[PDB]
């Protein structure tokens, strides 16, 4: 008891440029507790302190990481501090490289035409990126889209069609109304998860 | 067969990841070391003219040194690694059937035929190939050539 | 070393010469047949982007099959073959050690330090080797893209 | 003796677009008799009659031979011819190719100028050597000559210099006279034997 327990585990929560460390409380901690976030890079053997007192369960790493896409990734720790004492450190079991990062889409405005919508798949572009590094530089090729449509006045159903383009059509085949859609990315070569979009209808009438 | 390569392999790539990930935190959690070991050297003979050498090379340090000592160790992953090695070869298999991308790793048609042709002379074969050595110390002259001249 | 070839080769070729018409009579009377065995197929393997495989295939041809073999078969030019043979080697030597004649056959420096990096660790090796398969794949994946893009 | 006997030997002897054959005659030929010259191309199980009926020693193949240096070689051979007895074939030993073909110069015109003389080696050009094969374009690289200098008021002694060049320059440090010259040309990469050139020798004086 004269030690000070450690926190359950570390893991990243990634978006691109979204570079979120977690971790799960120690069992029954005071208030006057806090944790220390501490980071490796790899093939560099020195763990620096990001931040030496953090009262929550997450922080946001992006800032210390911006050329992750351009490493072979990182390694967290977080330790507990309360007074003078604090807990041996917890590391994020893998490595945290491009592979942790869930993909996600900036946004998907839709057009009404004919017989058809087209939609355009708008990149996450986050401020944090620094300009040189964009979605489709870092994701070069074989980029991916899950598309769900689903016909508003109805009920809660989906049409699923599968595009390798950030501009794909739907068609319209008669019937009025509004189509909601929501995409999903990968990339054909990687095998990262990918988080359906906010929901993005529009108005046919 | 070969489509010269169009795009499968971006699946195979992905299959490959895929059959890593069963691995990943196994063999992450239990490596405490941070130096790199693939220094980015390894990748600048990928990116070097000698890097088919280089890439065959380490595929066969994986299969042949890596993956077996390995599954040797815990053979608790050793499915789970065997899985990935054979995902590794049926990368590699498609890779050396197709458009330049392993070329130091097949064989020559040319070289073939002249050995079946010889093969099925046999004595008369052991002397047609011998006095025709002036012809072969022109081919490889020719070969030079191609580098020291236009 | 490796003067990255300017012209030491000339004389090699003609050592090898040289060092054939001291059997060319002999396997030449010897042989009887008039059709060509080195098809100019050979040659346009050795044109081809192949070549340097063509080359040491058929080089190692030589050595391995047709000049033993011959030696076998009549043991008094057993002498002039085995020194075309030497004479062979001497050039084959000074192609994969210069200016891009026979890469084909040169071990990769970074796979080297790689392997020796590993060596020196054993059990540390084994895990941090497997630990890095996701940048490895990477690399590879690296390697790929120089050929279906820029 | 219902036989005719065959010629001892048949050999090639080659300059630049100049393949004589050459065979010794049968043991106490009558002048009846002649030799009939057949020629097989490397590569094609193909004999053919260039000639025949030869009174003599020797018959220039050329003709038949001029795609040589874009070949593999030939076979010749030779019987002898008797009313309506013939011999056996005699062919050559070896395979004609380029490796036979002896090396010359075509002229070396020299010019006086100053502390020195200045030589150019003029190449074979024969008749029957189409446009498309010059010298330098059969042996595009390697060609090197060997220099022979005689001073000619003086005794039969010889200088020798070795260039790389069909042009050359030589020191005439001081003395006057007349200086007589002779190359002879090889190929670094070949071993083919070569003939020292005609004497051609320049007033200084």
């Amino acid at each position: 008891g004269t030690e000070l327990p450690s926190p359950p585990s570390v893991w990243f929560e990634a978006e691109f440029f979204h570079h979120i460390l977690h971790w799960t409380p120690i069992p029954q901690q005071s208030e006057s507790t806090c944790y220390e976030v501490a980071l490796l890079r790899y093939g560099i053997e020195s763990w620096n302190s990001i931040s030496q007192c953090s009262q929550t369960l997450s922080y946001d790493l992006t800032a210390v990481t911006l050329d992750l896409y351009h490493s072979n990734g990182y390694r967290a720790r977080v330790r507990a501090v309360d007074g003078s004492r604090h807990s041996q450190w917890t590391v994020t079991n893998t490595r945290f490289s491009v592979d942790e990062v869930t993909l996600t889409v900036g946004s998907v405005n839709l057009e009404i035409h004919n017989g058809f919508i087209l939609g355009k798949i708008q990149l996450p572009r986050p401020k944090m990126a620094p300009a040189q590094d964009t979605y489709e530089s870092i994701f070069s090729h074989f980029r991916e889209y899950e598309i769900a449509i689903r016909k508003v006045p109805g009920q809660f159903t989906f049409t699923h069609k599968k595009v390798k383009h950030e501009q794909f059509s739907l068609l319209t085949s008669g019937e009025v109304g509004e189509f909601c859609v929501q995409v999903k990315p990968s990339v054909a070569s990687r095998s990262n998860k990918g988080m359906w979009s906010k929901e993005e209808c529009i108005s046919l009438t | 067969s070969c489509t010269h390569f169009p795009g499968n392999l971006p699946n195979m790539l992905r299959d490959l990841r895929d059959a890593f990930s069963r691995v990943k935190t196994f063999f992450q959690m239990k490596d405490q070391l941070d130096n790199l070991l693939l220094k980015e050297s390894l990748l600048e003979d990928f990116k070097g003219y000698l890097g088919c050498q280089a890439l065959s090379e380490m595929i066969q340090f994986y299969l042949e040194e890596v993956m077996p000592q390995a599954e040797n160790q815990d053979p608790d992953i050793k499915a789970h690694v065997n899985s990935l090695g054979e995902n590794l070869k049926t990368l590699r298999l498609r890779l050396r059937r197709c458009h330049r991308f392993l070329p130091c790793e097949n064989k020559s048609k040319a070289v073939e035929q002249v050995k079946n042709a010889f093969n099925k002379l046999q004595e008369k074969g052991i002397y047609k190939a011998m006095s025709e050595f002036d012809i072969f110390i022109n081919y490889i002259e020719a070969y030079m050539t191609m580098k020291i001249r236009n």
